[PDB]
């Protein structure tokens, strides 16, 4: 027998990996299987807390037209996110995957020409190589140090075709002046279950630096870096597909034999090749 | 009814296998069919 | 509580073949009472044994779980020491020596190394047994890769004439992992399951074991083939799919005249 | 106790009716041999 409180870190477990697209599905095949909404409200509810403040997920405001991503790195509390764009504070239902509250959030000013700076920038690098990306700027004086947080998502829900997958990245812009160490991270996940199972998990630790020259400089600098990056990236990923089936696939599993032919069972089973022989 | 569905149900399974045995022993004679016609093939 | 075991099916199906064993151990934690009916349609990777008289390696599955031990085929021993068990046919377990014989010669020449193991049983008309295969990555590499194939076969050997009715089922739980600095870590999980029948002529040139052996190798062809192109091209197709390289408005030139030779091609119709 | 055998029971016996269709399909592919035995003979 399990007890009650092992079982907000066994539904803390299946939330935190749930594939992107798929979050409602696991709620379902977990709330007709813990049976009782109790435990899971509080444990599942900052499980999905987590599952929604890490993976940049697309919040809607209905005052602006925008839909805003909801990062990690800005919060109030009660899902008091503080929206970057329009000055707006916001509730948001985890579960219900609708923002409340528009109240126009009285932000004490940290890097809001950054933000909406970098912000711009970045929205015109969504616009250029992101088809559904959303960007999303937190500006932040974090432990005295003034940061931007660029945020970077693209992803498409296609239950008919069984496939998933979301287009993650994040951009720590660390405004250090003298030396912005530009380091962050762009994990990808990936499902896709027609007749079968396959999951794409990869991540890249960008580290890149730039001197905070200006503002738009760094905009588009720090674009340039995100270009650069991306382009490679991404280029990078397609060729590790491309070069597959001799090199990942040999480690595991050859195509054909290193004889390149097919197997003589008649052979091998007749008599023994000489292996007793060397 | 436990019962009634127990007798029903078990009979329509008894009845279902004796079937599975009448195609048993149809495709039993099926292929002593095919190995005569085998046999001629051989001839 | 029928439901709840489709969901709970659909939520391995979701689950990250990562961790497979962790969370097949947790959802089994949930209802205990639902555990050994999961744990004959939840794939999984498998466990290897260690011969101790013969100094070899055997997996472990529910064919070779005879009781709670393990029919050892290097051996034919049980371990636990159950001296209880289901010892296979004499003439089964010489076949089933050969068996392993044989896909020791397939596993050494298709993957190079690894553990492998064919298990049988009986049937009325015929015999059956079930392929285990697991090549781990070279743990040298960087390269961290766990192969891992499952073969269900069931030979419905016919009256007699040497003609039998050769029923398989696989599976392939895959692997993958490269550290590689274009893409930092690139992690890939994956997994199939096909059937395939046929029904190819018993000969003294055609023993059963090389019918199964053409099987066994023609649908690990299939599989890892049809792995490599149409899922993982697959991935490869939604990541561009994403986000594209090309800058847009270019797209748009691209796309607009694409477009203009759409109309172009259906304006001739 | 009810249900459990109303459930296990009538898809049990509609598994041997699986097993029935398993046997149609070896009637009907039997027969369908039969044709391309008597072409061979032919």
């Amino acid at each position: 027998r399990v007890s009650d409180e092992e079982k907000v870190r066994i539904a803390a477990k299946f939330i935190t990996h749930a594939p992107p697209g798929e979050f409602n599905e696991v709620f379902n095949d977990v709330r007709l299987l813990l049976n009782n909404d109790n435990l899971l409200r509080e444990g599942a509810a900052h499980a999905f807390a987590q599952y929604n403040m890490d993976q940049f997920t697309p919040v809607k405001i209905e005052g602006y037209e925008d839909q805003v991503l909801i990062t990690e790195h800005g919060d109030l509390g009660n899902s008091r996110f503080l929206d970057p764009r329009n000055k707006i504070s916001f509730k948001f239902d985890h579960l219900r995957k609708e923002a409340s509250d528009p109240q126009p959030e009285e932000v004490d000013g940290s890097l809001k020409s950054w933000r909406e700076s970098c912000d711009s920038a970045l929205r015109a690098y969504v616009k250029d190589h992101y088809s559904n990306g959303f960007c999303t700027v937190y500006a932040k004086n974090i432990d005295g140090q003034q940061t931007i947080i660029a945020c970077i998502e693209s992803h498409q829900f296609q239950p008919k075709n069984f496939w998933n997958g979301r287009w993650r990245s994040e951009w720590k812009f660390t405004i250090t002046p003298p030396t912005a160490q530009v380091v962050g991270v762009l994990k990808i996940q990936v499902h896709y279950y027609e007749d079968g199972n396959v999951q794409l998990v990869s991540h890249k630790d960008v580290q890149d630096s730039v001197t905070v020259s200006n503002e738009a400089q760094t905009a588009k600098e720090f674009i340039k870096i995100i270009e650069h990056a991306e382009n490679e990236y991404q280029t990078a990923i397609s060729e590790n597909y491309q070069t597959m089936s001799d090199t990942t696939f040999k480690a595991l599993r050859r195509q054909l034999p290193v004889t390149r032919t097919k197997i003589d069972w008649n052979k091998i089973l007749s008599y023994k090749i000489g292996k007793e022989m060397q | 009814v436990i019962r009634q569905k127990e007798k029903d149900l078990v009979l329509a399974a008894r009845l279902g296998k004796a079937l599975l045995e009448r195609n048993q022993d149809m495709s039993r004679q099926y292929e002593q069919m095919h190995k005569e016609l085998t046999d001629k093939l051989e001839h | 509580s029928d439901q709840q075991l489709d969901c709970a099916l659909d939520l391995m199906r979701r689950l990250p073949p990562q961790q497979i064993e962790k969370n097949l151990s947790d959802l089994i934690d949930l209802v205990p009472s639902l555990c050994e009916d999961l744990l004959s349609s939840v794939d999984q990777p498998l466990k290897i044994a260690r011969d101790k008289v013969v100094g070899k390696d055997y997996l472990l599955c529910d064919y070779n779980r005879d009781g709670d031990s393990y029919r050892s085929p290097w051996s034919n021993k049980y371990d636990p020491p159950l001296e209880d068990g289901a010892m296979p046919s004499a003439r089964l377990r010489k076949l089933e020596v050969e068996a392993n014989n044989a896909f020791d010669q397939y596993r050494d020449l298709y993957f190079e190394g690894g553990v492998s193991s064919v298990y049988l049983w009986d049937l009325d008309h015929g015999f059956a047994g079930v392929i285990l295969i697991k090549k781990a990555g070279d743990g040298s590499k960087k390269i961290k890769g766990c192969w891992d194939s499952i073969h269900v076969v069931e030979v419905q050997e016919k009256s007699s004439g040497r003609t039998a009715h050769y029923k398989l089922t696989s599976t392939v739980m895959l692997w993958l992992q490269t550290n590689k600095s274009g893409s930092g870590t690139m992690n890939l999980g994956g997994s199939l399951t096909r059937q395939m029948e046929k029904d190819e002529t018993v000969s003294d040139c055609s023993p059963h074991i090389a019918n199964i052996g053409r099987l066994v190798e023609d649908m690990e062809n299939k599989i890892r083939s049809t792995l490599n192109e149409i899922y993982f091209g697959k991935t490869k197709d939604i990541v561009n799919g994403l986000r594209s390289v090309q800058t847009f408005a270019d797209k748009s030139k691209q796309e607009a005249l694409k477009n203009d030779l759409v109309e172009a091609l259906k304006r001739k119709q | 106790v009810i249900r459990q055998k109303e459930k296990d029971l009538v898809l049990a016996a509609r598994l041997g009716k699986a097993l029935l269709e398993r046997n149609q399909d070896m009637s009907r592919q039997y027969e369908q041999m039969h044709k391309e035995l008597t072409d061979k003979l032919e």
